[PDB]
């Protein structure tokens, strides 16, 4: 449920004809939750504008995959491409939305969330190009870790990127980085802003609009 | 007389090579190559890739016998045993960026001196690198990376060994192509020249050296 | 929806715009696109391409017609007319080795602050360009090339805005619509989608804003 | 005759398989003197690798040319692509010889060969990218220019490239840059070793091995 809830708000952010990228995991799982009216454009790290769902069992081909290794499908008018090209896309600006998971988020809107020092070393992958590259990047992530805020003052976890991330979507709030610092936008319909104060160590800003949500 | 025999792997990949090996996650990545490297105990490599693949498959195989003093790669998280070794310090891990790691490839397949990449400013990505400010901007002059042989995959060759890949299986393959000193591409079939169009082939066979399969 | 009238060109393109040109001596060049400059005399206009091919044709009209300030291009040998308004001081041409201008070009459209070439070294093109060594040999740092608007030219588009060129036509249409903020490309048809396959397209429509013909 | 004479040699050094650069004008007649047993492939800036001869009337293609947009044919399995890809070819090494024309050599093996200050400023095009990463540089030019030396001490005109070029072929003689300066491996049957010292102001190392032929 607290990953059906960021999935769902995140996917409400997205616009008609946008490119976007999912990070593994978590973020994927807004695919599952896109609007009727709203069609995207889906791009994979190994190569591909264009991605679908996992294939009906048959359907598979051996070389088209997302970016864990499992089949997909390609859609009509589906692209595929060698690696330069797809960080091209990604660095130079083309790719309109990125949702990434997180490990933490600071006041600053930096995101960590490709290593834990000691514990886990599975190297950044294309995260650092996607969060510097992509026009608007999204983080989507539980709020705590088992009690632990993840929105601090200043990561303490190795930064994928010195780049401001646009919005913070957890299952209890949503959070915009500004230049004041965390603009706290929305909090879930199953929460209280009581409860995600005392879950939030960073500094936050509360609209004077503070809507619920996710 | 491009194509040959798989043995022929034992005189192309020396003991203590540095090769570009293709494949994202084990897809579009040379498996018969490795093998017959595998086969002949061929160690002390030095492999760039996009990843170690995992355990039982691709590059990860090559880790598993111990034969890579290092790899440089953007990813093993798929692969514990490359953390493993990486932790015990009998494997030299270097981590880059994806993009970056697509762009250096580029740069020594091409003839560049170096490019500049805004991916990796202040992060741990920038230590030992020089740093450029272009218009105010910080940039990593990130450098080509070379390699004594590519092992790429593909998926057909023409008589002249033009090459063409499939979907999700090119990502770094045609890159390599152009990067290394010699050219291995292991290929699924080999069709007649006129079969690939010129519009078509992605890697021209004046650079591809030797085919298997 | 993509596809719009010829006729929206003077609605598109502003005087004094900064543009990308596609095409080699007129081959694969956006005529039809060209001759609504020409049509609506769009003045002040900074052109980046190859060349400014011949008097009589692609961009050569836009030279004859006098509608450049300025044009930043490897060759103008073929239209003396380039080399007149030169001489006389009314056209700025600033001369870039071709092979660095495919990647300065290319840069902005991958998003690279620049690039490293030994082209150029200890020539005139040295002149206001930072030198950096690495390994002990020299290169021209180049910087990004920006465009407000490219107007590229290929064969077929899908309906989604696919683009596949052909031949010699290709050559710096597919760099420059990475690179300009805004694409429009003319094209010789309009076909269904799932007639240019996810192996062959070379410009994903995405990245196509507006298609004429 | 000179041009022939020039042309015939610089073709007998190419060798089967080779990929192969031959500049506008003087060094696009050494495609008509291949060897029969010498197949090799032509690369043109434009984009194509594996260009043949003009095209019958009739056979024309539109976007089908060489570096001076005149109609070529393509050879089966030839290779077209976008510019940046063809300097890929040519700065990284992957041309095995180019042939160009020249305007001075000098006792470095340095080509000027784009620009007449004052008087011819077409450009440089291609020329500095392919003398700088063919694998292989052959000039081949006339002696002289209405009696000048064109192969003189130090280049007064601009410079192409830096780097020294591998051969010169000229109508009287072959050339060979080294280490120690200009070495002198063959003169024409037609002329005499102290015609062709006279019309080189450049310092010439003279072969022991020295030959007739071209
Ligand atoms: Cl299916
Ligand atoms: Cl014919
Ligand atoms: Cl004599
Ligand atoms: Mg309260
Ligand atoms: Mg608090
Ligand atoms: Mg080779």
């Amino acid at each position: 449920n607290p990953k059906e809830k960021i999935a769902i708000r995140v996917a409400q952010e997205l616009k008609k004809g946008q490119l976007v990228n999912l990070g593994i995991g978590l973020p994927t799982l807004v695919a599952n939750y896109i609007p009727k009216d709203i069609h995207v454009f889906f791009q994979s790290d190994n190569g591909i504008i264009g991605m679908g769902p996992a294939p009906k069992e048959g359907y598979e081909n051996s070389d088209l995959t997302n970016a864990g290794a499992s089949y997909i499908t390609a859609l009509p008018g589906a692209m595929t491409f060698d690696s330069a090209f797809s960080f091209g896309i990604i660095r130079g600006g083309h790719l309109d939305v990125t949702v990434l998971g997180g490990l933490q988020v600071d006041e600053e809107g930096h995101l960590a969330n490709w290593m834990i020092p000691g514990k886990m070393i599975p190297g950044m992958g294309g995260a650092m190009d996607l969060v510097t590259g992509a026009k608007k990047v999204i983080v989507a992530m539980t709020h705590t870790a088992k009690g632990t805020p993840k929105i601090v003052k200043k990561c303490t976890l190795p930064l994928t990127s010195i780049r401001k991330v646009d919005l913070i979507v957890t299952e209890l709030a949503v959070i915009e980085p500004t230049d004041e610092g965390l603009l706290l936008k929305e909090i879930s319909k199953e929460t209280t802003l009581d409860e995600v104060l005392k879950l939030t160590e960073a500094k936050l800003i509360i609209a004077d609009d503070l809507k619920i949500f996710a | 007389m491009k194509v040959v025999d798989i043995s022929k792997i034992n005189e192309l990949v020396k003991e203590g090579a540095t090769l570009m090996i293709g494949g994202f996650l084990g897809v579009g990545t040379p498996e018969n190559i490795i093998d017959e490297i595998i086969r002949h105990n061929i160690s002390n490599l030095t492999v760039i890739a996009n990843d170690t693949a995992f355990e039982d498959r691709g590059i990860g195989k090559l880790v598993k016998n111990k034969l890579c003093k290092k790899v440089i790669v953007s990813h093993i998280g798929t692969n514990p045993e490359t953390q493993r070794q990486m932790i015990e310090g009998t494997l030299e891990v270097e981590l880059v960026p994806q993009g970056t790691l697509a762009e250096r490839i580029r740069a020594a397949g091409v003839g560049l001196g170096g490019i500049l990449t805004p991916t990796g400013v202040g992060t741990v990505v920038e230590k030992d690198k020089k740093v450029i400010e272009v218009e105010g901007k910080k940039y990593l002059l990130e450098l080509p990376i070379h390699a004594d042989v590519a092992l790429i995959k593909a998926k057909k060759a023409d008589y002249l060994g033009n090459l063409v890949y499939n979907l999700t299986a090119e990502n770094f393959n045609p890159i390599m192509a152009l990067a290394a000193k010699t050219v291995i591409a292991e290929v699924e079939e080999i069709v007649p020249t006129g079969t690939l169009s010129p519009n078509e082939i992605k890697t021209p066979g004046i650079i591809v050296d030797y085919i298997v399969t």
